[PDB]
């Protein structure tokens, strides 16, 4: 939800209070997680494609399964 | 005959499905073909064999990577030709360069092998 912080000097009583809405950090976290997961999945898919290429079959995948 | 079909774009090449064989007449033309079949790699089904199948007579390498070979073959009725095969094969004698082949078979082979990009 939200939080707030208070700054104050030890010898003084004049304090400054600020408020933060956590939604911004929530957006940051969600975007980071989404990007990380997308990168992982794309990496795995690329690795799979690459090993299949390593097998070095001339035809494409669908043609292979059709033959 | 109905046992095979003439390959499109070839005057001396035909394919027998039941036998899964691609044949090229050495010096003879085909005739009467009302139908033709487009060449396709699937036709050269790779022969599986735990020990390489031995071959005799004249043998030529088409694609070492794909185990594609051309074997001299004469039909028992004495019809010279060559069989294009793909699979685990080995030659009893020394393999021979394709340049040894006549221009007729060579032209047919070029048509059949080089993709028409």
């Amino acid at each position: 939800n939200k939080v707030r912080t208070v700054t104050e000097i030890v010898n003084s009583d004049e304090k400054i209070q600020k408020t933060y809405e956590l939604a911004e950090f929530d957006l940051k976290n969600l975007s980071s997680l989404e990007s990380y997961e997308t990168l992982k999945i794309k990496l795995a898919l690329s690795k799979y494609m690459a090993m299949l290429s390593t097998l070095e079959m001339t035809q494409p995948l669908l043609e292979i399964f059709r033959n | 005959s109905k046992d095979f079909l003439q390959l499109k774009g070839t005057m001396n090449a035909f394919y027998a499905p039941k036998q899964r064989i691609l044949s090229i007449l050495a010096v003879n033309r085909l005739f009467g073909a009302t139908e033709t079949i487009d060449f396709h790699p699937n036709l050269l089904v790779y022969r599986q064999s735990s020990p390489p199948v031995r071959l005799t007579g004249d043998v030529y390498v088409v694609d070492k990577n794909e185990k594609v070979f051309l074997v001299k073959h004469v039909f028992s009725n004495t019809v010279p030709a060559y069989l294009l095969i793909r699979g685990d094969y080995e030659s009893s004698s020394d393999l021979k360069s394709l340049r040894d082949l006549n221009p007729w078979v060579q032209n047919t082979l070029l048509k059949l092998l080089i993709p028409d990009s």
